[PDB]
């Protein structure tokens, strides 16, 4: 099945560097015109770059000179280089196939976020939260940059799950995120949060165990 | 360089009522480049509406029709609570190519009373010369709420931090979470910790409360 899957994104300086890449699979990659698209928090959708299947190239004026689109048909890769990167260029940034001459992007990656920052690198406390239905937590306190993933279980406990927005405070974020199961669920079996934070390849479970 | 504006920015409709974003464009854009995405939080856009032109039995394919203007529309029927989203509309007709600023859909729901835990500080936290308290107010409608921390009884703001979630897409619900953060010296100088929620569906507010000492 077709399939575009980001990576290289991260926090970088401004005027720092950074190489994203997409990776395509279930369809012939070199017939498709092939565009970035990214959406800056909390704001919409801009398009960025796009290269032919000809291998003729575009790109929004604001990136004219510091961003370079191409693409390797042999390994059924796309790529964007960002140099000179500005705060502006803060965004998730969005592989997308394009049908016909390209503007109609029927294939989106899942985006890969750049974070242009001065800030360090900071891994996440996460902290076990312990008390019909029991709710547990998960506390992920002094990170940066974003993003985070939290899991309950591996994955298996999906439903009743809430993980909240991060709220940024002095260059540090804090997100919770809280789980409801059956209280015959806990503490008879094990519930752990997964918590990765992949900027410092920081990757903890944290089991939720009763208090004294 | 063709502006596509949406209206309305945001909105807010009953299951079942009939919706209607409007995509304005600066100048005119062909029927055929004129493309709608759906983007749920946190999620990748799909793509979601165009529009073409159609040959009847027996046309050959050099026929084809189009309309041109500044006027284009994506039209739900009957809003389900499935369809909580921000829409973006696209025009490929001019290059560069653009989008829209894009408009926020959200549900009109029952009114609906939150679910409220309060957690002390871990004792890992703790050992580490932190005290977080976390209050959950899961799963309540409407969307708007107060918090309000009492310590001892009386009201600390101090230090508090909030987060809504993105409605649901199944109930159509909102959670919140707030946080009152303190030192562990702080935090060890009172005993009773309060989150009070006050939601429409009561003057009364909701209260979980524990006691540090017990």
């Amino acid at each position: 099945e077709v399939q575009l899957v980001e990576s290289g994104g991260g926090l970088v300086q401004p005027g720092g560097s950074l190489r994203l890449s997409c990776a395509a699979s279930g369809f012939t990659f070199s017939r498709y015109t092939m565009s970035w698209v990214r959406q800056a928090p909390g704001k919409g959708l801009e398009w960025v770059a796009t290269i032919s299947g000809g291998g003729h190239t575009y790109y929004l004026d604001s990136v004219k000179g510091r961003f370079t689109i191409s693409r390797d048909n042999s390994k059924n890769t796309l790529y964007l280089q960002m140099n000179s990167l500005r705060a502006e260029d803060t965004a998730v940034y969005y592989c997308t196939r394009g049908f016909g001459d390209g503007g109609y992007f029927d294939v989106w990656g899942q985006g890969t976020l750049v974070t242009v920052s001065s800030a360090k690198t900071t891994p996440p406390s996460v902290y076990p939260l312990a008390p019909s239905m029991v709710t547990l937590g998960c506390l992920v306190k002094g990170y940066f940059p974003e993003p985070v993933t939290v899991t309950w279980n591996s994955g298996s406990l999906s439903s009743g799950v809430h993980t909240f927005p991060a709220v940024l405070q002095s260059d540090l974020y804090t997100l919770s995120s809280s789980v409801t199961v059956p209280s015959s669920t806990w503490p008879s079996e094990t519930v752990t949060c997964n918590v990765a934070h992949p900027a410092s390849s920081t990757k903890v479970d944290k089991k939720i165990v009763p208090r004294d | 360089q063709i502006q596509l504006t949406q209206s309305p920015s945001s909105l807010s409709a009953s299951v079942g009522d009939r919706v209607t974003i409007t995509c304005s464009a600066s100048s005119s854009v062909n029927s055929s480049a004129l493309f709608w995405y759906q983007q749920k939080p946190g999620k990748a856009p799909k793509p979601w509406i165009y529009l073409t032109s159609n040959l009847a039995s027996g046309v050959p394919s050099r026929f084809s029709g189009s309309g041109s203007g500044t006027d284009y529309t994506l039209t739900i029927s009957s809003l389900q609570p499935e369809d909580f989203a921000t829409y973006y509309c696209q025009q490929i007709s001019g290059n560069p190519w653009t989008f829209g600023q894009g408009t926020k859909v959200e549900i009109k729901r029952a009114d609906a009373a939150p679910t409220v835990s309060i957690f002390p500080p871990s004792s890992e936290q703790l050992t580490s010369g932190g005290a977080s308290v976390v209050c959950f107010l899961n799963n309540f409608y409407p969307k708007d709420i107060n918090v309000k921390w009492k310590i001892d009884g009386s009201e600390r703001q101090n230090g508090v931090l909030n987060s809504w979630t993105d409605q649901d897409s199944k109930d159509s619900t909102y959670s919140m979470s707030s946080t009152l953060t303190l030192t562990k010296d702080e935090y060890e100088r009172h005993n009773s910790y309060t989150c009070e929620a006050t939601h429409k569906t009561s003057t009364s507010p909701i209260v979980k409360s524990f006691n540090r000492n017990e």
